[PDB]
């Protein structure tokens, strides 16, 4: 009902604009204690020895690394992906080279993905970077995943109610509003923006006057595009535990420069990164994952904003393991 | 200089303080003690506004803006050009509003009438205090309040409205808007009804108070009356800020998330979730 | 090519912006402010055509008003200034000056839609009665501002057009007469009628009615203003500053 | 302080008054009943009520308009009555999603929305006749009808007129509690911030102005209720001490004053310009203005603030950046 005083607030614009984050000191401290569960880096190993390409039977990505570094990598991977089962979740106990189980082939595709984010998408991740834990958080299935339709609850670990289930058609708006931060926007921002590069987010014209040949009849973009942009931004703001002012001067949402904060550019690179992972990486693996993991339309669970962030402007409060594990990007 | 009936009403007495010393008229304006203080508050304010505007980038009325200090300054004293100007105009504004009310109290006592008008002006003063003094106090800085500019204060409401995702969903704002629309609608109904009876058109007779009561009984079925309409009109106008004062103050100190998310006491009840 | 882009750097939205401020100031300055001047003019100590209203019960009356006889005001100036206040020369309650001043209304009894006298007592209005739940003031004493029983309410005066009580008829103690008072000056109690406006020794000078069973608009102003004067003129302390 | 202004201390009761009109004196339906508690803050009598050929038709077109939306609200919660009461606020009827232009939208996509709005138009249209004819039957001015006409004039500007000008039925206002709330943001976004529209600025000024006027006038009449300031009809034709004290309060406060009748013209014109200025804004919105912020920048009305956080260029304009 109410969040008890006081409240921690910041400044993101010129004084008097009321720009900045509005945060509750109990909610954030509940988020830090969840994010502090980040497993610390493993001890430094010996760099002297032959690369694992000559040593082992089936290694195609981490082939340059030594046996000491490779085992360390696999010990770290288990601590972030499948610690409740262990090595045997993705391996056969007698054969570590064979690809008899499904979490092996997906893992190798996820490795090329994680390396790519810390090598190519550094405009977003910078020197902080991301690991396996940033999304998985010590579970094989990432808590926050998205299908081709809105689902509840956001965290899939939670036991859902009958109405919140995607099967019951009576609670569609319930699944629709919660993803758009409790708003009755009849638009899914994931399937229209976050999944593919089919739709342009920007809906506001850069001209003071309407150009002739675009502002009359079928030439016009429907108002639904302005709704969905607003529906996307709500999903964006709720996933980072912040508001518009963090990236916008509400005076003008379309303009960049003094009206935009250095984080809006990062957010833009966030949109372009999510799509590339969804399309090139998180879409073709539907044949790699079983029929149980799939949704309803034969699609694989894809990522968005909250997948790493989980309710904070930065995933895990600026925690970096990039230097600790150079095998996850950037790649030379 | 006076109305054809004013002379007999212009008498000594009615002042709260000052006595006979301030009791007189400047043209049509009455002064009193609070007339002197008000003018002083208005004078010193505009003078410092005229001093801050020459220290600004432009002279365009739409663009003229004087802003509060940074949030890191807190509720302490801020430098003149760094929100200090704003800190002086606020006190000057408050004093000008407070003294103007008490001046209207000094006028109401002289005419032997009710105290309803200066008591109705306490509401917009109260709402000015919520935005500029009350809500900033609970947070901990003077910078949260709005700047004094024609177009600049619109951008403050914009960001502050957007800080909690969607402001329409605010329960205090909902009722605030509800009373803003219902008061304007009633003034269109009341203002139109009085002119309809008095002016039937052409060479027709001015109707009676029974015709007032007959019209609404024929249109909607229920009439409030001739005295009660001015009571509700005052009620519907006051409750714009009365309900609005609780929507603004909750945003921040009592609620940090978005206001659509506040509607989670109804939807997520275990038995229909 | 832009929709609305005409000559120069101007646009259609800019032109209407001027046309918007055009019609407003025209309605405000050339009409609304002129209608504000139909009462209280000319200036003592731009004008509109004096408007005409056809009365509900035969006849007409033009605004503003010009009366055949003047009312002398028994007041004297405090000082030689133009906006200088005026001071009562005698008793302001009977002379009707300041808050005790009544307007120059017509001396006719107010009328309903059917013509009948609007403000009448319950002795003329027999079909009218007090609602169940509220107090019947007939037979309850009237205690004045000084805490003294000034009289006793004998009947109630009702508006026959709106179904609403307006006046309380009470026979003044030690006067043998009846004096009227608007309900606005009264605090209704179950045992008493509370009036803080005037002293008990001032209940006898309340403007007297021409008829016992009917009241005119001017008489409705004389009575209402009389108690309004007492707010500032009942005790020698009600005229000076509070603090 | 006056107690009669707070509440009716003693309420008056009697036989009800029936003012004969030109037509329809037998069309009055309802046995009059009286409430004691409502009589404290107003009039006790509730009823009777007139129907007429203009009143029943409006209920006929109105109910049909409401039946369409309520049936579309139940279809979203899959006929579930328990989920209909839980999600009622979020539920609503929406315009066409994809772009079709000015042709008739498909049943499932803005088709029922157009029909619900069509029965809405005839409902408000037939009610205006009820607002107009009742004044003409009782020998009054048509002031209330004209104030209602401007109110109707604004609804159609955001209902059918603006969609006709630009050429898209998707521009319209959806039905529902939150869905119509969501439109106010989606329409302010498309045309570059509605704060920089002068006519939005005017309408707000008149919307606030009606609040100021009614808080003043409402308190003013209550202040002179002891003199008979509530009897406004007899105060215009015959200037009483009530309106004399009412006019002299403001003259000594602000410098000038209205009359008893003219201040109602002030309250009516302010009410009228909440709808007139709002209509002109929407008419210019889309037809002659694409962005309202850039319009105040084009003319130089808009103010500018220094960058607290480093100025942020558009990453889309970078050489080789993804589209
Ligand atoms: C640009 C303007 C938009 C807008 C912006 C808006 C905002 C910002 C807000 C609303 C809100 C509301 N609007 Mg909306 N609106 C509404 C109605 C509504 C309600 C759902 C709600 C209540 C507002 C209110 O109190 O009104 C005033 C009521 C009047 C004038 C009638 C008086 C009714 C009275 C209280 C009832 C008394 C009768 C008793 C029941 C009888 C007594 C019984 C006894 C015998 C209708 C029916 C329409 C049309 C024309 O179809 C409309 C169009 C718009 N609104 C435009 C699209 N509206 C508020 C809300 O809560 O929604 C979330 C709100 O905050
Ligand atoms: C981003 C935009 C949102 C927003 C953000 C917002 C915020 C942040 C706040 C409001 C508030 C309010 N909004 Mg809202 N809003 C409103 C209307 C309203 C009001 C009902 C309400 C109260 C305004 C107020 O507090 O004035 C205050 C007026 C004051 C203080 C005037 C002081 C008077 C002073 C004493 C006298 C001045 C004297 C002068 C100096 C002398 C001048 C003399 C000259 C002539 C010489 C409507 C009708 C809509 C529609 C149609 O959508 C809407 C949408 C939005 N609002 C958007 C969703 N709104 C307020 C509220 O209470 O809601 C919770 C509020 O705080
Ligand atoms: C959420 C509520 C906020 C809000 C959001 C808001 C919006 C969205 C819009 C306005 C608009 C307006 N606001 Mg504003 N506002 C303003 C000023 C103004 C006016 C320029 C204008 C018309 C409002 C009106 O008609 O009122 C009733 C008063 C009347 C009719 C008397 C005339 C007063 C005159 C218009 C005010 C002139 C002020 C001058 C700049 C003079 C400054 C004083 C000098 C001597 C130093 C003041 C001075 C205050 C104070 C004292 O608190 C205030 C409170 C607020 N505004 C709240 C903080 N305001 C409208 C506008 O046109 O802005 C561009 C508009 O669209
Ligand atoms: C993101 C949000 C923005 C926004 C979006 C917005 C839009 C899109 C529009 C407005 C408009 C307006 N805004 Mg704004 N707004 C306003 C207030 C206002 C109003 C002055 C004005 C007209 C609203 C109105 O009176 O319609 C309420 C009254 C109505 C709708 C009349 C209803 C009467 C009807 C005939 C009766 C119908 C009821 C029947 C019983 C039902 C029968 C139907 C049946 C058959 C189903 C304030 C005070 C603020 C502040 C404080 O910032 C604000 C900020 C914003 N607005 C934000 C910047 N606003 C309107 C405007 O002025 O146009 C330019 C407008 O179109
Ligand atoms: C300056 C402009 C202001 C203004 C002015 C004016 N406003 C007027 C008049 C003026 C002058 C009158 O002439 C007229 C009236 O009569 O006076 C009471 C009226 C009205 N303004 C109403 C509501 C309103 N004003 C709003 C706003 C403003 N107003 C703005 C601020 C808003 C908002 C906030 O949007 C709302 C919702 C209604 C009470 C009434 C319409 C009745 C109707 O036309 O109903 C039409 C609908 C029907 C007849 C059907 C009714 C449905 C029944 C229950 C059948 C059951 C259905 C079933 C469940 C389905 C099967
Ligand atoms: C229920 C509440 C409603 C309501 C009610 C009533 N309203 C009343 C009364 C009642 C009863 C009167 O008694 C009194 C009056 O006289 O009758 C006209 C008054 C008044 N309401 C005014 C403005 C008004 N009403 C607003 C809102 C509502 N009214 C709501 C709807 C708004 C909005 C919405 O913003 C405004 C701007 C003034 C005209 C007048 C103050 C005069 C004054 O106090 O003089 C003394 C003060 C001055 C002359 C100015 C002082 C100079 C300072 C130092 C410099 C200015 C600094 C400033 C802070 C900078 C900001 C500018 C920037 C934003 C650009
Ligand atoms: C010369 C000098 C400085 C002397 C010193 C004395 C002194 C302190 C003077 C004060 C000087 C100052 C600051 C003056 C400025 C006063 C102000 C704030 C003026 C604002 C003017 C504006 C823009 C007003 C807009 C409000 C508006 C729409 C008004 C028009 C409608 C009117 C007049 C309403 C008032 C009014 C109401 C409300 C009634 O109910 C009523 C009932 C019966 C008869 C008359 C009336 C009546 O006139
Ligand atoms: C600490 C426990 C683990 C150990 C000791 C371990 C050990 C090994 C070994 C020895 C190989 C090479 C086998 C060969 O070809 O000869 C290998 C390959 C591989 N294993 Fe593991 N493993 C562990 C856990 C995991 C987990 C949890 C995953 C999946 C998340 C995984 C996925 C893979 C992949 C993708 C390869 C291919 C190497 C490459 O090309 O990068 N393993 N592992
Ligand atoms: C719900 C609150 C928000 C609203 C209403 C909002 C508003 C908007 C609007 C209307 C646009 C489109 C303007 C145009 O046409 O160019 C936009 C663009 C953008 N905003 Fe927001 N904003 C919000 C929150 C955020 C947040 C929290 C971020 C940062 C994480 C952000 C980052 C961006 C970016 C990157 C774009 C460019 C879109 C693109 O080109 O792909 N916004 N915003
Ligand atoms: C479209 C979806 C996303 C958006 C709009 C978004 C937005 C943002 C924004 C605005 C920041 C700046 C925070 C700050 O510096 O204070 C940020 C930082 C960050 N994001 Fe995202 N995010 C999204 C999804 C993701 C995903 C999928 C990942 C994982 C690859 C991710 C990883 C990170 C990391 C590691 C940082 C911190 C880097 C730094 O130090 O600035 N985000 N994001
Ligand atoms: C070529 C021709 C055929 C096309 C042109 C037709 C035409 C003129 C179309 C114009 C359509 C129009 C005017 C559309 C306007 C839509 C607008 C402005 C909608 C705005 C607001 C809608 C709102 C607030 C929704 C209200 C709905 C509800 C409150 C829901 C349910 C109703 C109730 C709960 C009240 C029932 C009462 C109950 C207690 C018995
Ligand atoms: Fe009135």
């Amino acid at each position: 009902c109410f969040e008890p005083p006081p409240a921690t607030t910041t400044q993101t614009g010129f004084r008097g604009l009321s720009m900045g984050e509005v945060l509750h000191p109990a909610t954030v401290k509940a988020k830090k204690e969840r994010d502090a569960q980040y497993p610390p880096a493993l001890a430094a190993v010996k760099a002297e020895g032959p690369p694992v390409s000559q040593v082992y039977k089936n290694v195609k990505v981490l082939g340059n690394l030594t046996e000491a570094e490779f085992l360390r990598t696999m010990t770290a991977i288990t601590e972030w992906v499948s610690p409740q089962e262990g090595c045997t979740y993705c391996h056969d106990e007698n054969n570590l080279a064979s690809e008899a189980k499904y979490p092996y082939v997906v893992a190798r595709r996820m490795l090329e993905m994680t390396r790519a984010i810390n090598t190519n998408w550094t405009q977003h991740v910078a020197q902080t970077g991301v690991t396996c834990y940033t999304c998985h958080r010590g579970t094989p299935l990432p808590p926050y995943v998205r299908y081709l339709e809105p689902t509840l609850p956001l965290n899939n670990r939670e036991t859902p109610t009958h109405v919140e289930r995607v099967e019951t058609r009576s609670g569609y708006v319930v699944r629709l509003a919660k993803y758009t931060a409790y708003s009755a926007l009849n638009y899914d921002p994931f399937t229209m923006f976050l999944a593919n590069d089919k739709r342009q987010v920007r809906v506001v014209p850069q001209t003071a006057l309407p150009l002739v040949g675009v502002s009359r009849g079928k030439e016009r973009r429907p108002l639904s595009d302005a709704y969905a942009t607003f529906a996307l931004m709500m999903s964006i703001s709720d996933s980072l535990g912040t508001n518009c002012t963090f990236c916008h001067n509400a005076q003008t949402f379309e303009s960049w420069g003094k009206k935009s904060t250095p984080q809006r550019a990062i957010a833009w690179w966030g949109i372009r990164m999510v799509r590339d992972l969804n399309m090139n990486y998180l879409a073709p693996l539907n044949a790699s994952l079983p029929a149980s993991r799939l949704g309803r339309q034969g699609e694989a669970p894809q990522a968005d904003c909250r997948t790493c962030h989980q309710g904070v402007t930065k995933p895990l409060f600026g925690a970096s393991r990039l230097k600790d594990y150079p095998e996850l990007g950037p790649i030379k | 200089a006076l109305l054809s009936f004013e002379r007999k009403y212009r008498v000594r007495g009615g002042t709260l303080i000052g006595g006979d010393l301030f009791d007189f008229w400047v043209g049509p304006y009455f002064v009193g003690f609070f007339g002197v203080s008000a003018i002083f508050f208005i004078f010193l304010g505009v003078s410092l506004i005229g001093y801050a505007a020459s220290q600004g980038p432009t002279w365009d009325p739409f663009a003229i803006s004087i802003n509060p200090p940074d949030l890191k300054y807190g509720l302490g004293a801020a430098p003149l050009l760094e929100g200090g100007f704003w800190q002086a105009i606020t006190v000057c504004a408050l004093g000008a509003f407070i003294s103007w009310m008490l001046r209207e109290v000094e006028i109401s006592r002289k005419l032997g009438i009710g105290w309803h008008v200066p008591l109705a002006f306490c509401v917009p003063i109260f709402m000015f205090c919520v935005l500029q003094v009350f809500r900033p106090l609970l947070l901990g800085s003077w910078g949260h309040a709005f700047p004094y500019g024609i177009l600049s204060h619109l951008d403050w409401v914009n960001n502050f409205g957007y800080q909690y995702l969607n402001w329409h969903y605010n329960p205090g704002h909902m009722s605030s808007v509800s009373f803003l629309f219902v008061n304007a609608m009633a003034l269109g109904l009341h203002g139109g009804l009085i002119l309809s009876v008095a002016n039937p058109g052409d060479g027709d007779k001015v109707k009676t108070a029974e015709h007032e009561n007959q019209y609404f009984r024929d249109v909607v079925g229920y009439s409030i009356g001739a005295l009660s309409i001015h009571r509700l009109g005052l009620f519907l106008a006051s409750n714009i800020f009365l309900t609005g004062a609780f929507g603004t103050i909750a945003s921040g100190p009592f609620w940090t998330r978005g206001w659509p998310e506040w509607w989670g006491w109804w939807l997520d009840i275990p038995f229909w979730s | 090519m832009y929709h609305g882009a005409l000559a120069q750097h101007l646009d259609i939205a800019q032109l209407v912006w001027y046309a918007q401020w055009l019609v407003i100031w025209t309605v405000v300055l050339l009409y609304l402010r002129r209608e504000d001047r139909r009462e209280g003019y000319p200036l003592v100590e731009e004008l509109p055509y004096p408007k005409t209203f056809v009365l509900p019960h035969g006849g007409t009356v033009t605004v503003p008003r010009r009366r055949p006889e003047t009312r002398e005001l028994k007041l004297a100036q405090t000082d030689g200034f133009e906006g200088a206040p005026l001071q009562p020369t005698g008793n302001p309650l009977v002379d009707a000056v300041g808050p005790a001043s009544y307007a120059e209304r017509a001396e006719v009894v107010d009328a309903t839609v059917d013509g009948k006298a609007k403000i009448v007592p319950l002795r003329v209005a027999t079909d009218f009665s007090i609602a169940e739940g509220d107090v019947d003031p007939r037979g309850l004493p009237v205690v004045a501002a000084d805490g003294v029983e000034a009289g006793t309410v004998t009947d109630l005066w009702v508006d026959r057009s709106e179904h609403y009580f307006r006046y309380l008829e009470l026979s003044v103690a030690g006067s043998a007469r009846t004096a009227l008072i608007p309900l606005g000056f009264c605090d209704v109690k179950k045992d008493k009628i509370v009036v803080t406006s005037i002293l008990s020794e001032q209940f006898a000078n309340v403007p007297r009615l021409q008829s016992r069973d009917q009241i005119t608009l001017r008489e409705e102003d004389k009575v209402s203003a009389y108690y309004a004067g007492g707010l500032l003129y009942a005790t020698p302390e009600r005229a000076e500053s509070l603090l | 302080a006056d107690y009669q202004t707070i509440y009716t201390q003693i309420q008056a009761r009697g036989p009800h008054i029936t003012v004969s009109g030109e037509w329809g004196d037998n069309d009055r339906v309802g046995k009059p009943f009286y409430s004691y508690w409502l009589g404290k803050i107003g009039d006790a009598q509730i009823g009777p009520i007139y129907l007429g050929a203009s009143g029943i038709a409006a209920f006929a077109f109105g109910s049909t308009a409401i039946l369409i939306i309520l049936f579309n609200m139940a279809a979203e919660v899959h006929f579930d009555p328990l989920q209909f009461f839980r999600q009622f606020f979020w539920l609503g009827l929406y315009p066409p999603k994809a772009q079709y232009g000015m042709g008739i939208p498909p049943l499932h996509d803005g088709g029922w929305w157009l029909m619900a709005g069509l029965f809405m138009t005839l409902s408000l249209g037939s009610w205006w006749i009820r607002v107009y004819s009742r004044a003409r039957a009782l020998g009054l001015g048509t002031h209330i009808a004209w104030n209602f006409a401007a109110a109707i004039f604004f609804v159609l500007c955001i209902g059918c007129i603006h969609p006709t000008l630009v050429g898209s039925w998707s521009e319209g206002v959806p039905f529902g509690i939150w869905p119509h709330i969501d439109w106010l943001t989606a329409f302010s976004i498309r045309y570059g911030n509605f704060y920089y529209c002068p006519w939005h600025g005017f309408s707000i000024g008149f919307a606030y102005g009606c609040g100021l006027l009614f808080a003043a006038h409402g308190a003013t009449i209550l202040a002179v209720a002891r003199f008979g300031g509530d009897r406004e009809i007899e105060q215009i034709t015959d200037r009483g001490t009530a309106v004399e004290r009412a006019a002299l309060f403001w003259r000594w406060t602000i410098g000038f004053n209205a009359t008893i009748e003219s201040v109602h013209r002030w309250g009516w014109f302010f009410s009228l310009m909440v709808m007139v200025s709002a209509s002109v804004g929407i008419l210019l919105t889309g037809t002659f203005v694409d962005n309202w912020y850039l319009w105040c920048v084009k003319h130089g009305a808009a103010p500018d603030y220094p960058a607290y956080l480093p100025a942020t260029p558009d990453p889309a304009s970078l050489p080789g950046a993804p589209k």
